[PDB]
């Protein structure tokens, strides 16, 4: 379930090799004797496993580092000490009463001084942006959002490391502006044209609702389901 | 308004809490295109005084450096008669804008370390599958040179082969089997590869395979063990 219990079993694994090199010379200084005990055949030959031992301990130990390069994947969130000040500063600002959670407009409010493309206040009218962000903030309806429930969407939003595909899988369709396809020109302002001739390489045409297919509508969901799922 | 009047607040010597007058002097609008962008502007020798420059500084950086275009004068704006909806297309365009381009940078970098990170593992996927088409090209060339079991008689040549062998035993065979450790530790390189990418399996195409690997191997193993039967049964003889 954890990355940090695999360290031990590679750690026991660790205590066995020495042990068992142990072992080895307990072997190969007695084939010392049998080659000198004039020839004769054994069925067999020591070197070979010799370098298949080699091999193991190399693997073990490109295994252990690779796991903690893995580790280190998984819990280096990335974010500048200057981006967290500036999310804690906003956090203060839009929490004038200093009661340790923001309201729900609060909560707009500071995400409007996030800079999120979130048109607001239309004129009865309801938009399924700000409710997929309290769901994600606070998906119990408290109407309050404390310190670290902004701070989960922050970390979640701000950069590097990712947790699951489906942030990948509604993120192309961010970049896509909420367009079910995407174009080479909107993926050329983001993504090194090397990325992007791999892109058009090995991902579909877009098929819309209606049925049209479109000269450069593509579709990211097929491919990343393909892919990735 | 609220934005920009918390915004413009914190940065220093403007206060807006207008769209009509607190803009006139065109110290706000270079302010909050500073703060999303200090890079171009030198806010801090600009004066309110020089209210018609401070616009128009602003207003050469505002079209052709950002891409945002609309025809007023400065003086329309210094003039007391407000346009309401001309300042309104302004604040929306450059909160769109500027939003649109903050999701764009982190989007493209998130993207760009993924699929540099998978063809990163791919250019040494072509690599595994070249060395081992090459391997396995070489197994079964090898094979074949090793079934021909016909060779002349006598005591000196059949010890000669025998020597022969033991050369092709102990030099050649540990690193024509360090080889299928390389591949093993590449195959494993690249397992680990993608549950760190968390995509679907690679699935290594048919004819390439561990199991026909290991399959050729004790192959030549046993093809090994029935020529070294038969040697040492004609040396014995000879002997």
């Amino acid at each position: 379930g954890t990355l940090e219990s695999q360290l031990e079993a590679n750690k026991r694994k660790q205590k066995e090799i020495q042990a068992m090199k142990r072992q080895l010379t307990k072997i190969e200084d007695l084939g010392e004797k049998l080659e000198e005990a004039l020839v004769l055949d054994i069925k067999f030959s020591t070197i070979g496993l010799a370098q298949q031992w080699d091999q193991l301990f190399q693997l073990g130990v490109r295994r252990q580092h690779n796991l903690e390069q893995q580790i280190q994947i998984r819990d280096t969130p990335g974010v500048s000490e200057e981006t967290l000040e500036e999310f804690k500063t906003t956090y203060r600002h839009f929490d004038e009463n200093l009661t340790g959670r923001l309201s729900h407009k609060d909560f707009r409010s500071c995400l409007r001084g996030l800079n999120y493309y979130l048109p607001m206040v239309e004129e009865g009218e309801s938009e399924p942006k700000f409710e997929k962000f309290l769901d994600a903030v606070d998906p119990g309806r408290k109407g309050y959002v404390t310190q670290e429930d902004y701070t989960y969407f922050l970390i979640d939003k701000e950069s590097e490391n990712i947790k699951s595909s489906d942030e990948i899988e509604n993120s192309f369709q961010a970049l896509a502006e909420g367009k079910a396809y995407i174009t080479k020109e909107d993926m050329k302002q983001a993504l090194t044209p090397e990325q992007v001739s791999f892109c058009a390489s090995h991902m579909q045409q877009y098929v819309d609702p209606r049925g049209r297919s479109h000269p450069a509508g593509y579709d990211y969901v097929g491919f990343i389901n393909s892919y990735f799922g | 308004l609220l934005w920009c009047q918390m915004k413009t607040a914190g940065y220093p010597n403007v206060n807006v809490t207008n769209f009509t007058s607190s803009w006139k002097d065109g110290l706000a609008f270079n302010a909050l295109i500073h703060k999303h962008r200090p890079d171009l502007i030198d806010f801090d020798k600009l004066k309110d005084s020089n209210a018609r420059h401070n616009l128009e500084h602003a207003f050469d950086v505002a079209e052709r450096q950002l891409g945002i275009i609309q025809l007023l004068d400065p003086e329309d704006v210094f003039t007391e008669n407000p346009d309401e909806k001309s300042i309104i297309t302004y604040v929306v365009a450059f909160y769109h804008y500027f939003s649109k381009m903050k999701v764009l940078a982190v989007e493209g970098k998130r993207v760009g370390k993924v699929i540099d990170h998978a063809i990163e593992t791919e250019k040494m996927i072509e690599k595994y599958s070249g060395l081992a088409s090459d391997l396995l090209t070489w197994i079964e060339q090898t094979i074949t040179v090793l079934n021909s079991r016909k060779f002349a008689n006598s005591l000196a040549g059949v010890q000669q082969q025998l020597q022969a062998f033991s050369t092709y035993r102990t030099v050649e065979k540990p690193p024509k089997f360090q080889e299928k450790g390389n591949l093993e530790v590449l195959l494993f390189t690249i397992q680990s590869r993608m549950r760190a990418n968390n995509q679907k399996v690679y699935t290594p195409h048919d004819g390439k395979l561990v199991s026909d690997i290991n399959r050729a191997w004790e192959s030549l193993e046993e093809a090994e063990y029935r020529r070294e039967l038969a040697l040492r049964s004609e040396l014995i003889r000879q002997e």
